[PDB]
């Protein structure tokens, strides 16, 4: 599941749509509280395109239902996240994840 | 703790935050923009 | 279990010179009343908000 909380209100009419490139600054924390991602320490906007599942489910979903110039919460379960196998490493098996992403604009 | 709020939203300009303590509760309460915050601390220790 | 680190900005405190509280026999004011008034944020100036 995807739940979206609104930390910064946007425009609240411009909404992403399919085959339209989203740019982000995101922030990623476990739901412990631990950062394991972050484009601001890169000072790189990530940018990834929608249907396109080069991005898991969970932003997918998430960023369809965020505004230009809006910043959220975003909650994702394991099951739309990495899910039991997780990424090696960086985050462990079934893992909830929180993100901190402002959608800078579409393009 | 997340608190609601009408218009939710980190701290912002043009942002007024008012804030009220009583200490015979004691209770400590918050109005964001005139508008109430719906939460309060209470029950806290009055050693200072 | 190894150590972790991260950067993280500097943090301050300020404060007004009124202390207020409560005791028995005190001649002092129980309720108090303040505002703060934001007049410029930036959200992230570092990559910490």
């Amino acid at each position: 599941g995807v739940q979206v909380e609104t930390i910064s209100p946007g425009d609240g009419r411009t909404f992403p749509k399919r085959g339209q490139t989203c740019v982000v600054h995101y922030t990623g924390m476990l739901e412990d509280g631990k950062k394991f991602d972050s484009s601001r320490d890169r000072n790189k906007p990530f940018k990834f395109m929608l249907g396109k599942q080069e991005v898991i489910r969970g932003w997918e979903e998430g960023v369809a239902q965020m505004s230009v110039g809006q910043r959220a919460k975003l909650t994702i379960s394991p099951d739309y996240a990495y899910g039991a196998t997780g990424h090696p490493g960086i985050i462990p098996p079934h893992a909830t994840l929180v993100f901190d992403v402002e959608l800078l604009k579409l393009e | 703790r997340p608190v609601t709020s009408p218009g939710q939203h980190l701290l912002a300009p043009e942002d007024v935050v008012s804030c009220c303590l009583d200490l015979s509760v004691p209770s400590i309460s918050f109005r964001i923009n005139g508008c109430p915050v719906q939460g309060v601390f209470e029950a806290f220790n009055l050693d200072g | 279990l190894l150590l972790q680190t991260n950067l993280i900005n500097y943090v301050t405190s300020i404060r007004p010179n009124i202390f207020v509280g409560r005791a028995e026999g005190s001649t002092q004011y129980g309720k108090w009343y303040f505002e703060v008034m934001v007049d410029e944020v930036v959200p992230f100036l570092t990559a910490q908000a």
